[PDB]
């Protein structure tokens, strides 16, 4: 298509990432340093992100072009192609909620100027001073 | 608007005061020469102070008078002869030699 | 096997990490003030990959650097915005050095054939493919890929009408991108127009130029349309013709037009006994009489011309009703004006006039305004052709003996030493301070500069190739000769003042080490500043 | 001399054990070389030499209907420990062809490319004598050097030129 | 004159040499032996001027010792830098690809004070990197050379500002030492220490132990001085000591103890703050306090402190004359850190001394806490010393350092130039951006010192200079030139190297001086530089200094540009760099007409082989050439034939003796690359025609005869070096193989059993070099694009083999590829005038114009590039170069013509191909030139060619007829510079695109296309090319759907598909999606999906 003719920004709401995410990375691995893998439910995950080699599962059940738009049961990866590596993004679950920093730090303080209150007042709420 | 401005950024290559005075002028900041301009429109009449120049400008409406004090005296007078006590100056022309400050240019005429 | 990892990785990994040791610490129903902290620690983390170095200290990994944030991909001269987003590198696209093409009309370009083979390849495999050269794609492909015989037939084929935008860095002007039809030469150099080196600012000193092949039927147009160098002859800048002559070409169209007395062949209308001799039917006839050893081009003669519009006062003088397609009137011009008009329109009227750069201009602007721009890019680059050919055989070559010296530079100088010395008697014995002196001589040795760059002209010849140059218009400027002849006069020290003692001697002649010493400065200086 | 062919050496960027000048200014001085060949089809000369001497063109061993015209000119200076065994193809063209490709042709890599001249003019040029003045029909009488290489005396090669021109005129 | 055995070159040199051109690698080798304290150098420093000679080693280890532990029962100093037998020859390192380095010991004593037992040993410090003769550090089997560094000597340099509010004058001195705190006075603010502004002089001059009434005393008739100690608001030594200790440190707990002890460590003390000996020298000198004093002395503790500010409040007050209380008088004025009298060269020496200090306190800390961890005793150095600090301090200075750079090996000249290269920027010096307009500006003291013209035409103008040719480095590092001493008009012949400094105290006259045979100004006012760089016209009364002979002031490289001074500066440091630039060529051949540095050039640059030894030849091989001396022994010269140089040139090495010639000690045996018997021969004389020709010489465009591509008398050989390495995975194991699995016959036939290209077989962009296997998928070496041509040799490096690899590699294999370039089209061409330009048309040398013998012109340039560039010397070169090609005779007379009344005597006549010497600023004269172009008709016919104004009537070739005016044909000696089109060509219509980056990946080498940049974007969007900047910025780069259907769709020959959305924007939105910044795409009516 290749058109659009304005282009609308705002600030991305937890339900939006959530929305916009495929997978959860849930563990703090990003490559076997013995076979040089991606790692189950890390970084460079090909579950939650994509797959290393162009139609190619983890685990290595369907490495065939034929068939598209299937989740193997095995290792749960879905056999497309690798360039969604450069596009499918992911998301971090914070078990804590986390304000962003560019709200906060910026000046003047958009939440600062939102709420009333002094950056310094404000930094000690964040950083759990106060 | 980008054919005017490659058109004017060509040449700068082809100067020597100079690209200075072009890059000055179209960042539109405060002269090195603050060559002040006349506030109103009047008769011009200047008394030479110890090593200064007090420009004193008498109005025809029927105001304050504009005076000035502390310019350096190798600023230099604008040639129109030569500035001396007993002529009449415009509004919109410059008083020394130099540069005028474009803001200044602009709140008085526009 | 060493990694070259990035720094996202490492935030992300610190994120990930507290997020799961703080999501432990839930699981496992820890104490408020751990629990806050490990907040505090992921909080820190996530304000550090969301932006790194902005609140306390930066995360570092190896050797006290700190981490690449989110937001410094995005910030600085290296940011996305700014670096990765203005300037790309570009497919079906070369670079070479540029050489003078002067037989190449205007709209082309002479391209090197190795080049235009791999830049043009799928192009040529498409047309290998529908003729019954190459059986498959894959055979054309191999056979491009070869330099088989068979492709040069094609490649022209391929290449006919399918324009190329040659860029030269730094690319100031509009004009500093240009389109041209592709000409195949054999080589490894991109024989570019010499017309065109003003609208690319390109000397042929090593500077390179890049090719890029328009693909689109769109670009294609776009190319062929708005940016073929024919179709802008004019800068858009005073909407003055950009594509003139300059250099060679000036001083060849200077020679050609240029009028000579005691000439040979030349328009004597003699008395009594003999005809006026310097009459000639036609300009073949003035060919014939030239190329033969019996006319010289600068003559001042009589030509009775056909084909050419004679000037706007001539025109109402003669006929003033019936035009000249294959009419007949007299001028008493120069057969090299001839040989000129002969290039410039039909319609055009004649000059009759020595063909200045500033002529030329007036001249090309009046084509410019009056007639299409098809007729001013053909007349300037015949204008070109004829320019060259009559460049070679102008004779503007320099030589020891043709490079002077004016007669008078010892009288002029020595005398103006002998203001100079008696200021030193009148500072010796103590009236006027060394500043005041360091301006009059400054003051006396300018003069001095002037006296000997007057004297220069005076004394010059006109057919001085040294004077041919500069009074043509073609390069060079009275500066450059004064300083090439005679003497450079006072040079500037990298401060800006002027040093009181100037270069008392020409180029010619040779500066003393000191004098050369002292010039050093500001040639420096400007080599510094430009 | 189109390749030459050492049986020592297997390139021209390397150097011949106990000679003084080096491969690639033997070949640049068997440029330098002037010879006649009758078959045009390319034929191999020998030029076999051991033990010490100045190894000159005279010492060149060339097959029938293949003749050297400068016997003189210095190619190598050797020494006892240094042999020098190099064979020369010639073949007949006309004016100059790169150093033609071994890997292209069906050639082993023991043949050494060479870039050939066929060339057996050296000098060319000429005055011309205006003869009489203007009056009484003038004419110009041209006088031309021809000086070649002693591969062909001046008379055949302006004689070939002549052909060549001749020919080249069609009407 | 004064070479043993070189080719006799008639010269223009009107003067008599005083002074013989000196060791052109003496501050490379020089430098090194007073670092290395080697014989050759303590000789020298024992004879001339100090009788207690130091090495650089001796005084940074002297410096150092002893090294103690915090109690000081235990210490260890270290003595006697001995240079045991140097691990391999030069050739072996770069053969094996090793450093070229000496195993360095040192004596050191565990001193044992409580039990009064001192434990010896020879520490062995490691292979400590040496120079070669020819004034080179072969690292990692790599020619790299330490550039000298210009920087601001230490010492005390005041300097006047002008306000912007007051406008008065206030004198600001700056105390920049060699290691430690910046001490600097102002007026109106006093001492500012580390960036302490605000801190009154009168509160260390007390907190140091001056009484109120000493100040008044020592100050005198000052004014500020008296406002300073008015002004001071902590009154008395200890309360300015606690109020300047405090403000010193922030959270710090202020005793008078610890004050006390910190203001005499800070300034006062050797070991925390490092006094230089050039400063001491400096300041003694400059202040006149220690005068005729031993050297090796202490810092400015307190007198130096005084006699400063003394001189500064004189230089505020305003007077010329000053007595210092203990110092002799001086005369009083401000110092500029551009002035080479301030402006110090630190050298090779000085800055592997400066990075051995560094390592040697990297050190000094494990030792001294390893004496304090250890047990007391039972120790020894061996134990206690790490070698590994020093080692590694030496390989960080060999390994990415901005002094220690590559030889530039494009020719000898590139790097004997590359060498006695003085550069203002680099660690401990100025940054290219931080230097101003002014630093970079020449000097009226940089005059004989370092080169006016020579420096790079980039961004670093002024900044990388080169030293001028007699110019010599003295023991400090500052640069001395040398002069003739005057007395009352009698010139002597005492040969004298002053400084800049002393310099500017002496009166100098240039060396173009009328001369009355023994030394006598006959002229009765000379040109003389006076006070600074005042040009001036004086009496030979008051003269005392002389300059030796002309071209001083020149670098070695410039001085071989012959009539430099009928050039510009601009041109003339043009033609200098483009010397620099110039490629080897299969041939070479020196210039018709060059300068005599050329003979001295060739044999100091090092690439020519010269003899040691006086003897005989006893056989001479293309490989090596063996020699027997008069002295008896025989010396077996080898020579290195087709070795690849660092700039990818020729290293070929031709013997030009024969089997039985006799040599003299210092003649040349063999010339290198650019060397014909044993002068700097780096282009070739071209037979130049100078007319404009229709259009193939326009904008300083070149046009050459196919003669040249023909005789190959401009081709280079150049060799390029492909490496790859069998690394270890963790997969398996690499390993170098002929046996591939996805191939055919073909493209391994040229391999062998070893499984590499074998050793002569052509190569063509594309082809297989090594055949190597990763654990199976290939990743092989093949040869880069616009790369072609035979291969020399395979240096391979096996685990088996001996030989040293890099950790993590089973086998290295280095492949050296040569290619023949002949001259082509749009290949750079250059004179040494700066006339540069590409080569236009190759016009087959019939078409050529042609001289009326037949001789038809090599090259012509265009006139008009001749006035407006200001460079006649090419014109000359060419003219002189016209006179030496054909022999001459200047038909003398009954006794000499009118014209050469100031010529050479044994230059009348001279036959053909007649090489002649034109020193730079005193050689041939426009009225010798004239009268010279007067010469015979050598041509074998009998008839002259050119006439008296130097012009042949050329004929031109294209149409036949003869050019109806007299052209200046001639010989200019021209140089192929390393612009080739084979390297700049670029083509791309699809190939490999980059992983990270979706565009295509950039470079020759990479078959990679070209970058259109925003001023690009900016020319096509003025134009309004919509679509095809819509096709260069998404299809044409980015977009990766685009970039696989253009091709399919111009092969297919279809319309282009319409460009979708470039992956520069994808990345943009899914960085802003990453950074948490909702952006979405929608129209007027209905939103969008990504
Ligand atoms: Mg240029
Ligand atoms: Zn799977």
């Amino acid at each position: 298509v290749n058109f659009f003719d304005e282009l609308r920004i705002g600030l991305a709401t937890a339900d939006d990432i959530r929305n916009w995410s495929y997978g959860e990375v849930k563990k703090p691995e990003t490559i076997n340093y013995r076979t040089l893998k991606p790692e189950k439910d890390g970084l460079f995950c090909e579950k939650i992100f994509g797959p290393t080699r162009d139609w190619e599962c983890y685990c290595g059940k369907y490495k065939r072009v034929r068939f598209k738009g299937i989740i193997c049961e095995r290792c749960g990866v879905e056999v497309t192609r690798a360039k969604v590596r450069r596009e499918r993004m992911g998301h971090i679950e914070l078990a804590a909620p986390v304000t962003h920093i560019w709200y906060f730090k910026g000046v003047p303080s958009r939440l600062g100027y939102l709420l009333d209150l002094a950056p310094k007042d404000l930094e000690k709420i964040i950083y759990f001073a106060a | 608007g980008i054919v005017a401005a490659q058109s004017i950024g060509e040449p700068g290559t082809q100067l020597t005061g100079g690209l200075p005075r072009v890059q000055e002028l179209f960042e539109a900041r405060v002269p090195r020469n603050k060559a002040p301009i006349a506030d109103v429109a009047g008769r011009v009449r200047l008394e030479e102070s110890d090593k200064f120049f007090k420009i004193t400008i008498v109005p025809d409406d029927g105001g304050e008078e504009v005076v000035y004090d502390k310019l350096s005296k190798r600023q230099r007078l604008r040639v129109i002869g030569v500035l001396s006590d007993g002529d009449h100056v415009e509004v919109g022309d410059q008083l020394m030699e130099g540069a005028a400050d474009p803001h200044e240019v602009l709140r008085v005429q526009g | 096997g060493r990694f070259a990892t990035s720094d996202l990785n490492d935030l992300y990994r610190r994120v990930i990490n507290r997020n799961n040791r703080l999501k432990r610490l839930i699981d496992l129903g820890a104490p408020e003030i751990i629990v806050n902290n490990e907040k505090r620690m992921l909080q820190e983390s996530v304000d550090a990959l969301f932006d790194n170095g902005r609140r306390g200290r930066p995360v570092t990994g190896p050797g006290n650097r700190p981490l690449k944030s989110l937001s410094d991909l995005l910030k600085g001269k290296q940011g996305r915005f700014r670096q990765n987003l203005l300037g790309k590198r570009v497919d079906y696209s070369g670079r070479s050095v540029i050489v003078v093409g002067p037989q190449l009309k205007l709209h082309q370009c002479g391209l090197p054939k190795l080049m235009a083979l791999e830049l043009f390849k799928p192009f040529v495999m498409k047309r290998l493919v529908d003729l019954n050269h190459a059986q498959n794609i894959k055979s054309a492909k191999r056979m491009v890929e070869r330099q088989r015989p068979q492709v040069w037939d094609v490649l022209e084929e391929v290449i006919a009408e399918h324009p190329v935008l040659l860029n030269r860095a730094p690319t100031l002007h509009r004009l500093g991108i240009q389109a041209f039809e592709p000409q195949l030469v054999e080589g490894k150099a991109i024989q570019l127009h010499p017309l065109v080196c003003e609208a690319f600012n390109a000397d042929f000193d090593g500077d390179q130029m890049a090719v890029h092949l328009p693909l689109s039927a769109e670009a294609q147009a776009e190319a062929r349309i708005l940016m073929l160098s024919s179709n802008n002859i004019l800068s858009p800048a005073s909407g003055k013709p950009l594509a003139m002559p300059r250099l060679d070409m000036v001083t060849g169209l200077y020679y050609l037009t240029t009028l000579v007395e005691g000439a040979t062949g030349e328009y004597q209308a003699a008395t009594k006994d003999a005809p006026e001799q310097g009459v000639y039917s036609s300009p073949a006839e003035a060919i014939m009489a030239m190329d033969r050893g019996a006319l010289s081009v600068r003559a001042k003669i009589k030509v009775r011309l056909t084909e050419l519009r004679p000037p706007t006062d001539l025109e109402a003088q003669l006929f003033e009703n019936g035009w000249k397609p294959g009419d007949a009137w007299t001028a008493e011009t120069t057969l090299g004006r001839v040989m000129f008009n002969e290039l410039l329109p039909k319609s055009y009227p004649f000059v009759n006039e020595q063909m200045h750069k500033k002529v030329q201009a007036r001249i090309i602007n009046d084509l410019a305004e009056r007639f299409p721009m098809i007729v001013v890019a053909q007349t300037v680059d015949k204008l070109k052709d004829a320019g060259f050919y009559w460049a070679t055989r102008s004779g503007v070559t320099v030589s020891m003996a043709d490079v002077l010296v004016p007669p008078q530079k010892q009288e002029i100088l020595e005398r103006h030493e002998a203001e100079a010395d008696a200021i030193e008697r009148k500072y010796q014995r103590g009236a006027l301070n060394h500043t005041e002196r360091n301006e009059s001589l400054v003051k006396i040795w300018q003069d001095a500069t002037e006296e000997v760059g007057k004297a220069l002209e005076e004394f010059y010849p006109a057919d001085n190739p040294i004077i041919t140059i500069v009074k043509s218009g073609a390069t060079g400027n009275l500066t450059q000769t004064r300083t090439l002849a005679g003497m450079k006069g006072l040079v500037t020290n990298p401060k800006g003042e002027f040093i009181p003692r100037p270069i008392k001697s020409s180029f010619r002649e040779g500066l003393t080490v000191l004098e050369y010493f002292i010039n050093t400065h500001g040639a420096r200086k400007g080599l510094a500043d430009t | 001399v189109t390749s030459i062919r050492i049986d020592g050496v297997l390139h021209e960027f390397t150097t011949v054990p106990g000679v003084k000048e080096d491969v690639t200014d033997i070949i640049l001085n068997l440029k330098g070389l002037v010879v006649s060949s009758d078959d045009d089809e390319p034929v191999t000369m020998y030029l076999r030499k051991q033990g010490p001497g100045v190894v000159t063109a005279g010492d060149i061993v060339p097959p029938a209907g293949v003749t050297v015209h400068n016997p003189d000119m210095h190619i190598a200076t050797l020494n006892d420990k240094g042999k020098l065994e190099v064979e020369l193809v010639v073949e007949r063209g006309r004016g100059y062809v790169p150093a033609v490709q071994n890997k292209a042709s069906g050639a082993e890599i023991g043949r050494i490319p060479v870039d050939s001249i066929y060339s057996p003019v050296l000098k060319v040029t000429y005055k011309v004598e205006a003869t009489r003045v203007e009056q009484r029909t003038d004419f110009d009488k041209l006088i031309i050097d021809v000086e070649t290489k002693n591969s062909i005396s001046p008379r055949d090669a302006l004689a070939s030129a002549g052909g060549t021109l001749v020919e080249l005129f069609g009407l | 004159n004064s070479v043993p055995g070189a080719p006799n070159r008639v010269s223009f040199a009107k003067l008599r040499e005083p002074l013989e051109v000196p060791g052109l690698l003496d501050v490379q080798t020089d430098s090194f032996e007073w670092l290395v304290g080697s014989d050759r150098w303590r000789q020298a420093a024992i004879d001339r001027g100090e009788e207690n000679p130091v090495g650089g080693l001796e005084e940074v280890l002297a410096e150092l010792s002893p090294i103690e532990d915090f109690s000081g029962s235990m210490s260890l100093s270290f003595s006697d830098p001995r240079f045991d037998e140097v691990k391999a020859s030069v050739d072996e390192c770069k053969d094996k690809d090793m450093t070229y380095a000496a195993p360095l010991f040192v004596t050191a004593e565990f001193i044992n004070n409580n039990t009064g037992e001192i434990k010896s040993q020879t520490v062995f410090m490691g292979d400590f990197p040496m120079m070669t003769e020819k004034g080179t550090f072969i690292i990692n089997g790599t020619e790299r050379v330490v550039v000298s560094q210009l920087v601001r000597s230490p010492g005390v340099y005041f300097d006047e500002t002008i306000d912007k509010s007051t406008e008065k004058t206030l004198h600001s001195v700056k105390v920049i030492p060699g290691r430690g705190a910046w001490l600097e006075f102002d007026v109106d603010v006093g001492v500012r220490i580390d960036r302490k502004r605000r801190q009154p002089v009168t509160v260390l001059l007390k907190a140091l132990g001056w009484t109120n009434e000493q100040i008044v005393e020592r100050f005198g008739f000052s004014e500020i001085m008296m406002g300073t100690l008015e002004k001071d608001t902590t009154s008395g030594t200890d309360e300015a000591l606690l109020d300047i200790y405090r403000k010193l440190r922030p959270g710090e707990p202020p005793t008078k103890e610890s004050a006390q002890t910190l203001l005499e460590n800070l300034f006062f003390k050797e070991k925390r703050y490092d006094l230089a000996r050039v400063g001491r020298y400096k300041v003694n000198k400059k202040l006149g306090l220690n005068a005729g004093k031993p050297i090796t002395s202490s810092t400015l503790t307190e007198e130096d402190v005084v006699a400063t500010i003394e001189y500064l409040v004189r230089l505020h007050e305003g007077q010329t004359s000053m007595t210092v209380p203990g110092g002799v008088e001086v005369p009083v004025e401000v110092d500029d850190i551009d002035h080479f009298g301030n402006r110090r060269l630190r050298t090779v020496g000085e800055l592997i001394q400066n990075q051995i200090r560094v390592g040697l306190s990297r050190m000094e800390r494990v030792v001294r806490e390893r004496m304090t961890t250890q047990d007391v005793e039972a120790i020894t150095p061996q134990t206690l010393i790490n070698i590994r600090p020093v080692v590694a301090a030496i390989k960080e200075f060999f390994g990415t350092s901005q002094l220690s750079q590559f030889m530039d090996q494009n020719n000898p000249l590139s790097g004997l130039t590359h060498k006695r290269r003085l550069s203002a920027l680099g660690p401990g010096g100025l940054s290219r951006e931080r230097a101003g307009l002014e630093v970079r500006d020449v000097h009226p003291s940089h005059y004989g010192r370092m080169c006016p013209i020579e420096t790079p035409e980039g961004p670093n103008i002024g900044l990388i200079g080169s030293l001028s040719v007699y110019a010599r480095v003295n023991p400090f590092g500052f640069i001395e030139t040398p002069y003739r001493k005057v007395e009352n008009g009698v010139v002597t012949d005492q040969i004298d190297y002053l400084t800049a400094d002393e310099e500017d105290r002496h009166v100098v006259a240039q060396a173009n001086s009328p001369t009355d045979e023994n030394g006598r100004f006959t002229e009765d006012r000379v040109m003389v530089r006076k006070k600074g760089g005042e040009v001036e016209f004086v009496s030979a009364d008051q003269v005392d200094y002389m300059d030796v002979s002309p071209r001083q002031m020149v670098s070695v490289a410039t001085a071989m540009i012959p009539f430099l001074e009928h050039d510009d500066a601009n041109r003339a440091l043009m033609g200098a760099n483009m010397q620099r630039q110039a490629v080897p060529l299969v041939r070479s051949e020196a210039p018709l007409v060059g300068t005599g540095m050329e003979l001295r050039a060739a044999i100091d640059a090092g690439d020519v082989v010269v003899a040691d030894k006086t003897g005989v030849i006893e056989e001479v091989s293309a490989d090596y050439i063996t020699v027997m001396a008069d002295d008896g022994t025989r010396q077996s010269y080898r020579l290195r034939k087709f070795a690849r140089s660092n700039h990818g040139t020729c290293a070929n090495q031709r013997p030009i003796v024969d089997a039985g010639q006799r040599v003299e000690a210092g003649q040349v045996i063999a010339d290198g690359p650019c060397t014909q018997n044993g002068e700097m021969a780096l282009g070739k004389n071209l037979l130049v025609a100078i007319m404009p020709w229709e259009g193939h010489n326009y904008e300083d465009a070149i046009i050459l005869s196919n003669r040249l591509v023909e005789e190959d008398v401009l081709t280079s050989i150049h060799i390029e070096e492909h490496e790859i390495d069998a690394r270890d995975t963790k997969l398996g194991a690499e390993e170098i193989t002929r046996d591939i699995p996805n191939v055919s016959d073909e493209v391994l036939a040229d391999l062998d059993e070893r499984g590499i290209v074998r050793i002569g077989a052509e190569v063509r962009d594309g082809d297989i070099l090594v055949g190597k296997v990763t654990p199976v998928r290939d990743t092989s070496l093949k040869v880069p694009h616009g790369e072609s041509g035979k291969v020399i040799g395979i240096r391979v490096f096996s685990r088996e083999d001996d030989d040293e690899l890099p950790a993590g590699v089973n086998e290295l294999v280095r492949v050296y590829v040569a290619q023949k370039r002949k001259i082509s089209d749009g290949d750079k061409l250059a004179g040494r005038h700066g006339n540069k330009g590409v080569i236009g048309k190759i016009l087959p040398v019939e078409d050529m114009p042609f001289l009326p013998d037949g001789t038809p012109v090599d090259i012509i340039l265009n006139t008009h590039g001749v006035p407006r560039r200001m460079n006649i010397g090419q014109i000359l070169e060419t003219h002189l170069g016209w006179v030496a090609k054909a022999g001459w005779n200047i038909d003398v007379a009954a006794g000499v013509p009118d014209w050469a009344s100031k010529l050479p005597e044994e230059l009348y006549s001279a036959p053909a191909d007649s090489t002649v010497a034109t020193p730079v600023f005193d050689g041939a004269q426009e009225g010798e030139l004239a009268g010279l172009l007067g010469s015979t008709l050598p041509n074998r016919d009998g008839e002259v060619m050119v006439d008296a104004d130097g012009k042949s009537t050329l004929f031109d070739g294209r149409s036949g007829e003869p050019f109806p005016y007299p052209v200046t044909v001639g010989y200019m000696y021209i140089l192929k510079l390393h612009h080739l089109v084979d390297d700049k060509i670029h083509a791309r219509s699809t190939g490999p695109y980059s992983m990270i980056t979706q565009q295509p990946l950039g470079g020759k080498a990479q078959f990679g296309g070209q970058r259109f940049g925003e001023m690009e974007c900016w020319a096509m969007q003025a134009y309004g090319a919509a679509y095809t900047l819509q096709e260069l910025l998404t299809i044409k780069s980015d977009d990766t759907v685009g970039r696989v259907k253009v091709y399919e769709a111009i092969v297919k020959g279809e319309n282009i598909p319409e460009p979708g959305i470039p992956e520069s924007f994808k990345v943009l939105l899914k960085e802003l999606q990453s950074l948490c910044l909702n952006v979405e795409v929608l129209s007027s009516d209905g939103a969008a999906i990504e």
